[PDB]
RNA sequence: GAGAAGGAGCCUGAGAAACGGCUACUACAUCCAAGGAAGGGCAGGCGCGCAAAUUACCCAAUCCCGACACGGGGAGGUAGUGACAAUAAAUACUGAUACAGGGCUCUUUCGGGUCUUGUAAUUGGAAUGAGUACAAUUUAAAUCCCUUAACGAGGAACAAUUGGAGGGCAAGUCUGGUGCCAGCAGCCGCGGUAAUUCCAGCUCCAAUAGCGUAUAUU
């Protein structure tokens, strides 16, 4: 259930904020990235509609999962800067 | 992690039961086990170890004892530390070298030799036979960061 | 070659392996090693190639703890054999470290993944061990010996 | 050397018995048996085949349906009903036999029965198998495993390295067109009937 | 020169080498124990993966065939934790460097 | 023989089914015709109730003999496209 | 459609960028004397991630190369071109290392406003007008008359006018932009004419290593006068 | 309302000769043959088998023949 | 390097003597209402009547072209088959009780050797992957992997084979011969198929996820 965000970059010119996001569910089942976007709306004080996470490789032996969360300054910035398949995976 | 009160990770590599561990404000460890005479500097979030083996090397020569076990550790700064072995050995070490920087034997001297009165139940107490004293060695260590 | 027959059988029986395939395979490993030993004797003493390559190979062998920390010379490098390679074979460590009553029970345990070395559980009983790791072998948390769930038979008997 | 050995092995397999041919210069329409279990859509295969060959949807195709597919030759497609008796009829007739197999169900007894009777009375020219109703599978691993095992069993029953095509769904209520197309591709590339003494001595 | 590199790495260099932990470098349920060089290669793969934090396709068929070909043609065997070269021209390089 | 390992043949006309004793080699001989030349040679079948499988004018494949009519050379492995030991372990029946 | 292995080695690229490398568009700089802008931003400076990412960032007017916005993705940025990005507000110059590979200097507008461009050729154009062609293929109408070949010129880059010049001088620190000893910072100490073609100079470093380099591939930077701040 | 096939025709063994557990696992068969051979060895030569009994010595618990020499004559 | 049915001539463009086109000649060859009219590629399957690797999917990444942020890309990468090899490895673990008394081995054999072994006995324990699988993830989308909740071994089953040696037989069959013999072997017997439950699943040996046989032969 616990999280860390190493290697965070502002990306001001792409208007996006990039953290190497490590999420750890010890003994819990897998993650539900949409719930992760909900949680990271709160974790970095945003809304769920301008955040998008991909990557999401759970390590060997369960628990830790490495993902890549992208926080845009606007959901429209996400719309203009986001990949098509990533948008429809988010549900837009 | 006490913040969520959970287990996060373990580390193995110790041939002995680990006797002592010291730490600092960074994400590292140092951990000594006894009969291997070995300190281990744990690089925690990358999960590596740095092995450090002691090999202990006007008095009777027999009383001088090598590094029997490896009892206490004190991490002083990010790069040096010290070990205390129960044969009275006090050894400053560097991360940068494989070798101890500086060890001193009989850090608390030798033990008092026992009486002939309790060593032998003889009406004649003879010092011709008597064991050599063992080195009064380290039970505990501390340092301030 | 009835001697070949009985010798291979005694190898398996003393260490309860499965077939002469696996036994011949470990013998092939030994053959490559003793080939190395022969070559490094063919170069004469105090030669630099000999010094560094032989020091290397001896460090390799003592790193996997097969050749003893006592004896550290090319003579004993020649003198090693299959019983020693089987000694550092893994399942033997479960039996000689007192978790499984029998070598076969150890084989079954390794199948259903109850022991680990360091972190990860192991399934292959021919995972060679290292001298530096061999004492760090215990049950995993998910196995009822180590804990976790009590098991399916305890589950059904409670049912 | 090894060239000579391999080549004489090749001619060795190139040998058979010397039987006489008796096929007229305008040979009759060679026959395709359609055969499967009950509830298999024997009917559906007939429908989709005749549409691919004739552009004409038959809402209820029965009987011997005869179709040209090359300037040399032509076929009569005919299914068996669900009786062993008509199965033995079309068995003693046949020259090429499509056998259709049910997927998630496994094998049907009449399927193996007919396989046996065709085996005894004679292996004709060509036999192919179509594994069908494949969209009754949630699990890709399950589907691929079933394909593997039924391939192996059908191989040792039929002969080594057989021909077993796959038919995924039922699209318009008709079939998948690409699958039935390359099916027609492999079956229209034709070979002479194989000389069974019955079909080279008598009239039928 | 690799044997020489290992000797100067451990024996004469008064600087201890970082060892990875025991259970981490087990590859697939025990079917692999990671050696130092390709373990470093794994580290290089992961550090590139976190540089641009992109995902990769796991090694494609051509590089797979290539490295398996090098293995099948290669005089090096990964017995346990260690690698084992054969004893031809690398050792002759040792001989040449020592004459130098 | 010849230049290849196996050879093909028709079986011509069985002798030795008039053979009196059950399992004598003069039951188990059979007369094959070598196709590559047209020869008439003499081959074995490894059991009586499988000689029963070899019927006249059914494709028959012969091969060597390695080990009471001493020195017959040939025995028969695949019958009509299926192996003899197969038929006689009753794996797959005979296609003619 | 060339390979990543056929890509030249002075602009760097790892083993994971796919087998192909983009070819640079034609322009002021030469083909093998180019690092494309995408290779700059996302492969060397990693500011974007994808082809379409870099594409979009350049479709919007956010970057200006040498004071002018550039939109084509593979524009030639060969040597000591200044690149401003106003969002971070940082400018970059493109030099070599001692190893002969591309290096990028972060810089502000104070040093970024000018360019030390190497003169290629002076001529007398139509209307008899003297003009100047520099290494950046920039022409200048009516230069100062003293500047002949093998001199460099400090250029305004906003009006683009002459701001200074350094004469070709055996006694001036120079930079190597070609050949087998490419990218070696040292002082011109001698020059041999070799009239008949391919004359050279003798150039020692700061630490007593003399070597013979061709006046074609030489490039002066200043007598001492580090007019562009080399990284320490 | 269909008709299944059986294990037989799914695995056309037919007229194979029948075998045992001991054969069917080639792990087990070299366990027992190793056991019985080691038992077979316990006929000819002499194995060590621990010390004298923990309760004590109890005679040569299976007889002594006098007139039997088991010495290799060198 | 040479070519886009064959020679000859011509046409655009920055770049072609594109093989892109036109024209003639030649040569096929299509439809036709007979007057006309268009047109010439690779891939595949057979190639004896008998045979063995997808007719998968996407431009997601990298790269390329255009009025051009979007469009298109036969590069590229994703997936499927596999005893041709090669790799790791299941098809079981372990008591307790009862009972039986031989089990086995051999130079040297009408003779010796060594001591706990077996039982198709009764029962107790645990252990579980293969299959099955909710999901979540992965991905262009899928799949695989990692995780992972839940089902999930008592033999007659979640059914290991190929190969050779040998033992035992009938109210059965046949070939010899100075009665009982001796051979060959023998799925056949009197009856009997919903009948029979027997060497009750015989013994040995080798390799066992494989292994034989012919031929050439070294």
């Amino acid at each position: 259930v616990t999280l860390r965000t190493r290697k965070f970059i502002r990306n001001p010119l792409l208007s996006r904020k990039q953290m190497v996001v490590d999420i750890l569910h010890p003994g819990r089942p897998n993650i539900s990235k949409d719930e992760l976007r909900e949680k990271l709306a709160t974790m970095y004080k945003a809304q769920k509609d301008q955040v998008s996470v991909f990557g999401l490789r759970t390590q060997y032996g369960g628990g830790k999962t490495t993902g890549f969360a992208l926080i845009y300054d606007s959901p429209e910035a996400l719309k203009k800067f986001e990949p098509r398949y990533r948008l429809v995976r988010a549900g837009l | 992690s006490l913040d969520e009160l959970a287990y996060v990770e373990t580390l193995f590599g110790h041939q002995d039961e680990i006797l002592d561990i010291d730490a600092l404000g960074q994400e590292r460890c140092v951990s000594v086990g006894a009969r291997d005479r070995t300190a281990r500097y744990w690089k925690v979030p990358e999960e590596s170890q740095l092995v450090f083996r002691g090999g202990g090397e006007g008095m009777d020569p027999a009383s001088a004892a090598h590094e029997g076990s490896m009892d206490r550790v004190a991490m002083i700064d990010d790069d040096m530390f010290v070990t205390g072995s129960d044969n009275g050995d006090l050894a400053l070490w560097s991360i940068q070298r494989k070798k101890p920087l500086h060890v001193i034997a009989r850090a608390h001297g030798l033990e008092p030799p026992i009486k002939l009165e309790d060593y032998s139940a003889d009406e004649i107490p003879d010092p011709s036979i008597i064991p050599a004293p063992q080195p009064r060695g380290i039970t505990a260590l501390r340092t301030l960061p | 070659e009835a001697a070949r027959l009985d010798s291979e059988l005694k190898l398996v029986g003393e260490y309860g392996l499965r077939n002469k395939r696996e036994v011949w395979r470990v013998l092939l490993t030994l053959s490559k090693i003793r080939r190395a030993a022969r070559i490094l004797l063919t170069l004469d003493e105090k030669d630099p190639k000999r010094l560094f390559e032989g020091n290397a190979l001896i460090r390799r062998l003592v790193r996997i703890g097969v050749l003893d920390e006592s004896r550290m010379k090319l003579d004993y490098v020649l003198a090693l054999k299959a019983e020693d390679f089987l000694e550092r074979r893994l399942q033997t460590l479960v039996y000689k470290l007192g978790l499984a009553k029998s070598i076969h029970h150890a084989r079954v345990l390794i199948r259903q993944r109850h022991i680990r070395v360091g972190k990860q559980i192991v399934n292959v009983p021919s995972f060679m061990v290292r001298l530096d790791s061999q004492k760090h072998i215990d049950f995993a948390l998910t196995s009822p010996f180590g804990g976790g769930r009590p098991g399916r038979v305890r589950r059904k008997k409670a049912k | 050397a090894r060239q000579a050995a391999r080549s004489h092995d090749i001619k060795e397999k190139r040998l058979h018995v010397p039987l006489v041919d008796r096929l007229p210069d305008e040979p009759p329409p060679r026959l395709v048996v359609i055969v499967g279990p009950p509830g298999v859509g024997k009917t559906t295969l007939l429908k989709s085949l005749v549409r691919r060959y004739t552009k004409e949807t038959m809402s209820d195709p029965v009987g011997p349906i005869t179709v040209v597919t090359s300037k040399k030759q032509r076929l009569t497609f005919i299914e068996c009903p669900n009786e062993l008796e008509a199965m033995i009829d079309m068995a003693k007739v046949a020259d090429i036999v499509l056998l259709m197999i049910d997927g998630n169900y496994g094998f049907e007894m009449e399927t193996m029965e007919f396989l046996n009777i065709l085996a005894n009375t004679g292996m004709p020219g060509n036999v192919f198998g179509i594994l069908t109703h494949l969209d009754l599978f949630k699990k890709p691993s399950a589907l691929k495993d079933a394909k593997k095992r039924l391939k192996h069993r059908l191989w040792t029953e039929l002969y080594q390295g057989a021909h077993l095509f796959y038919l995924s769904g039922v699209l318009n209520g008709r079939y998948p067109d690409r699958e039935i197309h390359n099916l027609s591709r492999f079956l229209s590339v034709m070979k002479n009937p194989r000389p069974l003494v019955w079909r080279n001595t008598h009239p039928y | 020169s690799a044997t020489l590199d290992e000797f100067i790495a451990d024996e004469v260099s008064t600087a201890p080498i970082a060892e990875p932990s025991i259970g981490t470098n087990i590859v697939k349920r025990g079917r692999g124990l990671k050696t130092a060089a390709e373990r470093r290669m794994e580290e290089e793969r992961r550090e590139y993966e976190e540089t641009n934090f992109v995902r990769l396709p796991k090694e494609s068929k051509k590089e797979r065939a290539k490295r398996a070909r090098m293995e099948g043609r290669s005089g090096r065997m990964n017995f346990g934790g260690e690698e084992f070269r054969e004893l031809g021209e690398g050792a002759e390089r040792i001989s040449r460097l020592t004459k130098a | 023989f010849g230049g290849s390992s196996h050879a093909k043949g028709i079986v011509l006309e069985k002798v030795g089914v008039e053979a009196k004793q059950p399992n004598s080699a003069i039951r188990k001989c059979v007369r094959v015709q070598l196709i590559k030349n047209g020869k008439k040679v003499t081959a074995f079948v490894p059991n009586d109730g499988c000689l029963n499988f070899v019927d006249e004018n059914d494709e028959v494949l012969l091969a060597g003999f390695g080990r009471d009519i001493p020195g017959v050379r040939f025995k028969v492995v695949k019958v009509s496209g299926v192996g003899l030991l197969a038929l006689w372990k009753e794996k797959k029946e005979k296609p003619r | 459609h060339q390979k990543r292995l056929s890509a030249p080695s002075h602009w760097l690229l790892d083993k994971l960028s796919g087998a192909y490398a983009p070819r640079p568009s034609t322009g002021p700089h030469k083909l093998r004397d180019c690092m494309p802008l995408i290779v700059f931003v996302r492969n060397r400076l990693k500011y974007a991630l994808n082809y379409r990412e870099t594409k979009a960032i350049m479709m919007q007017r956010l970057v200006k190369v040498d004071g002018k916005v550039r939109t084509d993705i593979t524009y030639p940025a060969g040597f000591m071109d200044v690149i401003t990005i106003e969002k971070t507000g940082e400018n970059f110059r493109l030099i070599y290392d001692t190893k002969g590979r591309f290096t990028v200097h972060r810089i502000t507008d104070e040093e970024a406003k000018y360019k030390l461009g190497k003169v290629k050729r002076v001529q007398l154009g139509r209307g008899g007008v003297p003009f100047l062609v520099t290494h950046d293929a920039r022409t200048i109408r009516y230069p100062d008359p003293l500047i002949k070949v093998n001199d460099t010129v400090k250029i305004d880059l906003e009006t683009g006018k002459i701001t200074d010049f350094i004469k070709f001088d055996t006694g001036a620190l120079a930079m190597i932009t070609g050949g087998r000893n490419m990218g070696r910072v040292g002082v011109i100490t001698h020059r041999e004419r070799h009239d008949g073609g391919f004359g050279i100079v003798h150039l020692k470093d700061a630490l007593d290593n003399t070597f013979a380099t061709r006046e074609s591939n030489v490039f002066v930077i200043g007598s001492e006068k580090p007019w562009i701040s080399l990284p320490k | 309302g269909k008709r299944q096939i059986t294990w037989q025709i799914q695995k056309n063994k037919g007229l194979t000769p029948n075998r045992k557990k001991e054969q069917r696992n080639p792990r087990v068969k070299k366990r027992k043959k190793y056991e019985e051979k080691q038992k077979k060895l316990r006929s000819v030569k002499a194995v060590y088998k621990g010390g004298e009994g923990p309760g004590g010595y109890q005679g040569e618990l299976s007889g002594i023949k006098t007139n039997l020499v088991k010495s290799v004559k060198l």
